[PDB]
């Protein structure tokens, strides 16, 4: 019904150092929205990073990655994180909500490293 | 801190409309907000509602994914999401995903996931 | 000397907002009985005098449990003794053509309301020695014992507007201010902390001292 | 005694908004027709007396359907009995060059006005013993006994102000106090439950009698 | 009798706001000329008479195309006869240091003043049989027939503020009072409906009548 | 005839809010000097006359490069000539316990304040046949010339409140208009486009006459 | 001449709203102890001067460390000395039926209170040559040299108002007008910058000179 996409379709990396991303909602309401899960391949999942796309994005893991970045624009967007080798290379994905700031359906669209 | 726990994954019959547990870290019960995943296989992953029994998201909550999203049982004190169970659909994997206060609300620890077999 | 002695006067003493109620919706409803005795701090300011006779101005502070304000419309409904209670999110007492009500979202400034004094008797009381019906008075009934009939003023009832569930939880903070009090015959104040809403009594295991003792009378 | 009256007079008694209509959008608009006798809290006070001429305020509460508020502008028309209604989004009758309009967002407070008495007769009247025309009178034409046209007073339509189609729910409430009230001849009240609202007609296998009755004669 | 003629004058006839123009931005401004004849239930109240004689109070309100409230800052400018246009989103003739204007978020309530009679004759004039021009008048040149150059009150010009390009969608739509109201000689109202904006040309293959007509004459 | 010379004098003349500077932010602060003089309708108006005496009305309107209003919080300073400038976006001259200061959210409505005649001399003056200080006048020396210095105001500085850095891009538009104005010796108008702040050369290839040229005189 | 000397005068000098403190909540509560001299700009004006005697309007300016506003309740609390501090984010002294508090959201504009003088003194005074207590005063009791006890004025409290915990960070900043201002026994001004909030000790190895040196004596 209503959806959004990440598209950086694959990530391709050579084992380096630079990466970015961008999921761009499409939502209703344009004042709420906070994103960003993990699912690694292995085993549980992290996530609960938000970047709030209008104002302050993260209230970021203090702990764990704290690498995870935020975003700017005006218009729906999600950003970098840096360097990591061969572990943590997974599928990372955003999450999208009805109505007010907890997770709800919306977070469709993933990207392969 | 600690990790949630799930029930060991396991099946169900195409019209028996039965229940699935995620038993509790051990912290706290009840104050947190619960939130329950829905993934077909094709690594789509629709999220199904929230906290005790509010779970009625944009439309969903229809296809027996989510029906019956009930409330806790304080048992196993995270236990909800019954639904109807649905002929050959409803296999998926569900995952429960409750915060543990640092990880505000969101997403602090989840489990491996129960799969639903519906093949029959 | 000059030293005035305006601001140790009753009105001054009194007219300050106190906490009465915390009341949390963690089916949209509830239906919070009214006793404003449940908070130690007016508490053992009010049941310094025996009998008081004052106005009040209510005050509602509405948020989420953690502080956090989202645009949500609500409803408060007082209702006195004998009114029909509310039932559900959408009963038919919510249409409100004879109860006070306040519409007010969350985001709004908190609202304020000025009650008059509407106890049947000339003042409240806080202190009843003795029992509301007549009758037999054996073991099993004395729950009613100083339980006055002439302070239950009713309930009071919040909702959320809609026909339909909100996804939003409330904790509402009631604070209480009191205008043109008169009071009468001051008591000894309490020492003890308190246990229940209805009654004064005490632990019997622990009796606190009044007096932080020392080691010698030299 | 020093017992005071003034708070059990006429005046005191009706200066209270009671909910008249739920008016719900799951096009964009709504022709809501004008019937304040729907809910029974304020109809069972307006039908103690048989005539009564007042002005009122009127009190319009809109939200979604579960009570969360997202900005969306809305427009109500009052329509008088004989106007053009509007028939789309975006009709020619939002104009608005001779009906009175209000122009809200849902985030606002809830918008006010003050209607007065707008009645060809000297007061309203919720009974009327007769037909409102002529004529023959056979069995097929029994929908307007007791329907006086003195009381229709048009009807109140609302929308979505945008030419597009808007993705909000809404629920809008209807609140009406009285001011300035007048009453003649009080009738005995009613103790049945209301069936419809144009009529006074009761569930005839279900006589709730008035009071809760006791087993004996002597004891209570 | 006691029956009032007060609500019939000439002054609460004319007092209700009605709708003038719709301006909408799909480079992020619009150079709206000012024609206040392009509604036809307005045109038809203001062409009853021949001269008229008032101020006004417009407002505008402002939203995105399907009632959507969005924060976005705007600015209005009234820019008279012989005042440098504006070419741009950021021209030269956005400093206002002549002209009025008006600046307002789309999330604010909507912003009114209050437009004095600047006319150079005596009162406005909706009919005006005459070329404003000298000269030879042949074919070519029907287009000013009917066009008197005192009612051109020169344009209206929106914007949204910012040098960059915002991505919301701008309808606008404001609405005139009339007050302080003088009108001179009465005309047959029209009953043909409305083709263009300048001239009463009506469809002359459909000349609709004005009243409806029946079968016969000796019964209704 | 009646026709009034009201809504021509000097005052109803001066008395529109004209655009005076941008001041754009694309370390979240910026130090601007004070030149009113930057834009051409305003400078063309009060060039007009030589000397000038007027108080003023200020107002700045404030969003992002393309019109959105996101809540961020701001703070205007103004700095006198003299005053220690704010060199980072947390220095010491930010306390602001001697000068004015404007704290209001990009969501408000725009702010106003109304600034009195502050110049050291009797009025303002837009021409000044002279140079400031005494000494030597060789080619290296023509900046001040045509430099009086009883027309700097000092600096206004804006910055974004907090100590961390705001991810939002800040353009502010200030507003000014005139009240009180008494005027002095009026000269001829302007017809070269304008070049510079602070001197009224022009572009010496292309001449622009006044009057747009016809072919013939007959 | 007629040079005014109104705004040179003692009240418009202090008339200023400087910054005298930044809380920061990096439990959800902090517990403010008062110190209205850790900020130089304006403790070198209210030095000035031995003793004062003032009122004073306080403004409390509210936002996340980057600027940013959010939906989220608050709770200032002024405790006077003795009373009982708070303890956690829900404590039994968040109650406030003694105490006066302020609640007010981060998205309303900043709140303003009006605290009267409430010193037991006649003024107020930034310096005081002696001890507080009686008794022997050895090497180890050098903290309270120049603390005298009627300048406390008991400690400051904010939280967030719900029982769980809020996911967002505070800085607090407060800024202190001066009204109704009298004064006493001007001192000289300081010149060496401030190292500590309760005592005036100076950096000994550098002696900061009050005017800045030259080369010679018969050039300037
Ligand atoms: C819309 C208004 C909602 C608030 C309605 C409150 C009105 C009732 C105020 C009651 C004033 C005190 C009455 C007695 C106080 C104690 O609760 C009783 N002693 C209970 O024991
Ligand atoms: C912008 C204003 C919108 C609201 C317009 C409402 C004005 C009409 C008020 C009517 C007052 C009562 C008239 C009669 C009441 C009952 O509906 C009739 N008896 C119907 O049977
Ligand atoms: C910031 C103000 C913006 C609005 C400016 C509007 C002022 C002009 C009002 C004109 C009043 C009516 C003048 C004539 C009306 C008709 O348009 C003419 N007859 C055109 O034929
Ligand atoms: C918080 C207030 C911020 C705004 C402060 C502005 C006050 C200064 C206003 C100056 C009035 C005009 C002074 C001279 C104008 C021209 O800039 C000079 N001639 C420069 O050459
Ligand atoms: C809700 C109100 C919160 C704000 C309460 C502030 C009231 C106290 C104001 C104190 C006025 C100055 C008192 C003394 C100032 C210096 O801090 C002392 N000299 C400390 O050494």
């Amino acid at each position: 019904d209503i959806v959004m996409s990440q598209s950086p379709s694959s990530l391709a990396v050579s084992v380096g150092e630079k990466v970015t991303m961008s999921c761009k909602s499409s939502q209703s309401l344009l004042y709420s929205n906070n994103q960003k899960n993990y699912l690694a391949w292995y085993q549980q999942k992290p996530g609960q990073s938000p970047q709030l796309l209008i104002y302050w994005a993260s209230t970021r893991e203090s702990g764990v990655p704290d690498r995870f970045t935020g975003s700017e624009s005006g218009t729906d967007f999600t950003l970098t994180i840096s360097s990591v080798k061969a572990e943590d290379l997974a599928v990372f994905y955003c999450q999208q909500y009805y109505n007010y700031p907890w997770t709800f359906g919306g977070g469709t669209k993933l990207e392969i490293k | 801190e600690v990790q949630l726990q799930q029930s060991g994954p396991e099946l169900v019959k195409p019209g028996a409309s039965v229940k699935m547990s995620c038993k509790a870290s051990g912290y706290t019960f009840t104050d947190y907000y619960m939130k329950w995943v829905k993934q077909s296989h094709g690594k789509s992953l629709e999220w199904i509602g929230d906290i005790n029994p509010y779970n009625g998201d944009s439309f969903n909550n229809q296809k027996f994914k989510g029906k019956a999203t009930l409330t806790v049982d304080t048992s196993s004190s995270t236990a909800y999401m019954q639904l109807n169970s649905l002929t050959s659909e409803d296999s998926a994997v569900y995952y429960c995903a409750i915060p543990y206060d640092y990880d505000e609300g969101w997403f602090a620890y989840w489990g491996q996931g129960t799969l639903v077999t519906v093949s029959a | 000397n000059h030293h005035s002695t305006q601001e140790t006067a009753i009105g001054n003493f009194f007219s300050r907002a106190g906490l009465v109620s915390i009341i949390t919706m963690p089916d949209g409803y509830v239906n919070w009985d009214i006793d404003l005795m449940g908070y130690a701090q007016l508490r053992r300011k009010c049941e310094l005098f025996t009998y008081m006779r004052f106005d009040a101005e209510f005050t509602f502070v509405v948020a989420k449990p953690n502080g956090v304000l989202v645009p949500q419309l609500l409803q408060y409904m007082y209702v006195p003794p004998g009114a029909p209670k509310p039932t559900s999110r959408d009963s038919f007492a919510w249409q409100t053509a004879t109860n006070p009500s306040v519409f007010v979202k969350m985001t709004d400034p908190p609202a304020q309301v000025s009650v008059p004094f509407m106890s049947p008797a000339s003042a409240y009381q806080w202190f009843y020695d003795g029992y509301p019906t007549f009758g037999e008075h054996l073991q099993a009934n004395d729950l009613d014992y100083g339980q006055c009939p002439n302070n239950m003023m009713g309930t009071f009832s919040i909702r959320t507007v809609g026909t339909e569930k909100s996804p939003h939880s409330i904790t509402l903070r009631v604070y209480m201010r009191i205008k043109h009090v008169r009071a009468w015959i001051p008591r000894p104040l309490r020492n003890q902390p308190y246990l229940f809403k209805t009654n004064p009594n005490y632990k019997g295991n622990d009796i606190k001292c009044t007096s932080t003792s020392r080691d010698k009378i030299t």
